[PDB]
């Protein structure tokens, strides 16, 4: 488990150009991972800490790399 | 766009302002931007020496 | 039978400081109270007798 | 007819998710009716008074819990 | 060519109604000819000038009255 | 419906000549239109009112010029 905190990011999805959706995405990130990296602003979200992981995509302690690509993939604009 | 939930606590913990401190870094960016800037104006307007 | 317990909390500055549209985060509006006066009204009845 | 007012509201649709909508919706209301219960909060609207009704669906002096499911149903989240 | 200058509309395309569009219309016009008449406010564009047109439709000195109703043309309803 | 209350008229019988009659009429009538137009005087009647139509002749918000013609048609002479 993270064994401290679990900050949870919720994207909400959204018409960017036609007939095209940027995809909103439950993701939960351990805090020690979160605040030293999480690039999320300007991108439709609502964070709330949590004990436990609170959505279905989960990001332990270590991840890094695996995480980076994650949440630049928050901004994915799939048709 | 700072926030407000900020300058409480970071004033309450480090004392530091939080408003001067953005309002430090920006004036200071533009100021060092725009002379940057000319300094690449001179390299990118000067002719090709040596030549 | 304690199963169900009853709690009552506050908001995690996480949340409150961003609310309704804050370093882009969206979906979260305060809460708001208003107050609402409306109006009661009566009329007198007449009685009367004859001997 | 109402004989007092009504209220028009004119409810503008947006796209609320992927590949969906909060309905909009062109609609009377007796002014009396209007004022005793009316929902409209961040439905997206824009209302006016009229002597005579505006649109095509009526609510009249008497409805209620007819017009209550009504103006809770501007927020009828549609595929 | 215009010789001049050209001023590039880029007008982002919404969701009006449910399944109604108003067209993302990418166009540029002659300065001289933008500066006399535009009509352009409230249209979600985003406007920048330059040396050559930028766009693939492109209004040179000489349209006006086709013009005159193109800019208009940016609030066009398409179903 | 009239929706606010209903003021009754009921106007008794009598003999006006030999052989003849100025016949009872039983008829209730919008308050709002009551208020507006009643000819009623010296027409032997009495009048009570109430939220419901207490009788069967029954004019409603809109008659006007159809009970305005009832109203001092009540001193109708019959044989």
């Amino acid at each position: 488990a993270s064994a401290r905190g679990y900050v949870n990011i919720k994207t909400f999805e959204q018409k960017l150009d036609g007939n095209k959706k940027i995809e909103g995405k439950e993701v939960s990130v351990a805090f020690p991972l979160y605040s030293d990296v999480h690039k999320i602003s300007g991108a439709h979200y609502q964070t709330f800490p949590s004990e436990k992981a609170a959505y279905s995509t989960v990001y332990e302690e270590n991840q890094r790399t695996e995480w980076i690509a994650a949440n630049e993939d928050l901004w994915k604009v799939t048709g | 766009a700072y926030s407000i939930e900020l300058t409480q606590d970071l004033r309450a913990v480090h004392g530091m302002d939080a408003d001067a401190e953005l309002s430090g870094i920006l004036a200071t960016e533009i100021m060092l931007e725009i002379n940057r800037e000319v300094v690449d104006w001179i390299n990118y307007s000067a002719q090709v020496g040596k030549s | 039978a304690g199963a169900l317990v009853e709690i009552a909390e506050g908001m995690a500055t996480s949340i409150a400081e961003l609310q309704e549209g804050f370093n882009g985060s969206t979906d979260n509006p305060w809460n708001e109270m208003g107050f609402r006066i409306d109006k009661q009204v009566i009329e007198a009845k007449s009685r009367q007798l004859k001997a």
